């Protein structure tokens, strides 16, 4: 599941008249602060990141209980029909079926790689709000 | 206007004042006593009330009602709303000070009874001034922040050392989160 799908990294280019564009509307502009990257309350955005992913590991454990149960199904059978070589080859010297399909694997193979995009995000998102909180711990740092 | 022709500022200097005393939300009158003609202007004229209203709190005020009836009521002021002004700013230059004040201070300070309180601590949260909020089971009124009337050398050095360790802090986390990557 590493190479399962490859990230190319982003360059931003432009002309040069777009950057004049940029310092054009930067001055005759309402003043629009950006203080919504430090927001320091987000546990909804957390929880239905976790909420998304708790559903994903019951459908991967949905996918490894059957697993076992078609393995319950294969070491049956196997010593079933070795069971019927036994029974058969018996037969003979004293006169002179199904197997069944797996899971089929693309699924169990997608699952882990949507459970690879939760861990690649939440633990970007871990230390994002971590971050905001220990500058906040510098924000009360004075204060008596 | 200039120091020379602050003599002809007569008439709109009564009227700035007298429009903005009928005016309940016109809250910096300290920025009608920073101009050329008013400081030149004194004796009965309006300005005389500034003072009244900018430093000085409800026990200057009270005596003033008692020896004008007729100039205070005279030009477009009716008195009871310049009363729940003068209620505000000493109770407003009051909670900058304690921060942990209780509620007889109020009673006899701004000569209302015991439940009068209630509703009047709404009206300095409403607009804008004063954020407080009452411990009213302990009979207490914690601020969380109040606003000021005139500034002083204190006043920006206040601002000074809670800003440069603030700077300083910040400093150490510039340092450490640029440092990771």
């Amino acid at each position: 599941f590493e190479y399962m799908f490859e990230e190319v990294p982003i360059v931003i280019k432009n002309s040069h008249l777009i950057n004049v564009l940029m310092w054009e509307l930067e001055k005759k502009s309402a003043v629009a602060d950006k203080h919504e990257l430090l927001s320091l309350a987000s546990s909804n955005h957390l929880g239905k990141n976790l909420q998304l992913l708790m559903d994903r590991v019951d459908e991967m454990s949905q996918d490894i209980v059957k697993y076992n149960t078609y393995m319950r199904n294969t070491s049956k059978q196997q010593q079933q029909k070795h069971q019927y070589q036994q029974r058969r080859q018996q037969e003979n010297m004293q006169r002179q079926f199904k197997p069944p399909q797996p899971p089929a694997r693309m699924d169990s193979l997608l699952i882990a790689g949507q459970i690879n995009t939760y861990c690649q995000n939440i633990k970007e998102f871990t230390a994002q709000n971590l971050g905001k909180l220990f500058m906040a711990q510098a924000l009360q740092e004075y204060n008596n | 206007y200039t120091e020379d022709n602050a003599s002809q500022a007569r008439v709109d200097a009564h009227r700035c004042i007298v429009r903005a005393l009928k005016d309940p939300n016109a809250f910096l009158f300290d920025h009608l006593l920073t101009l050329k003609p008013v400081k030149f202007l004194e004796g009965e004229l309006i300005h005389d009330l500034l003072t009244i209203f900018v430093s000085a709190k409800l026990a200057s005020y009270v005596k003033f009602y008692q020896n004008n009836k007729d100039f205070i009521d005279s030009l477009g002021l009716l008195h009871e709303q310049n009363m729940a002004k003068m209620r505000l700013l000493t109770f407003m230059g009051m909670a900058v000070e304690n921060k942990e004040i209780s509620f007889d201070t109020m009673q006899q300070e701004l000569q209302i009874g015991a439940d009068d309180v209630e509703a009047f601590v709404i009206d300095a949260v409403r607009t804008k001034m004063v954020y407080c909020k009452i411990d009213q089971t302990q009979r207490k009124v914690v601020v969380s922040h109040s606003t000021h009337r005139t500034f002083g050398k204190q006043q920006w050095q206040q601002l000074y050392d809670t800003l440069n360790a603030w700077k300083q802090n910040l400093n150490k986390v510039k340092n450490s989160l640029l440092s990771l990557s």
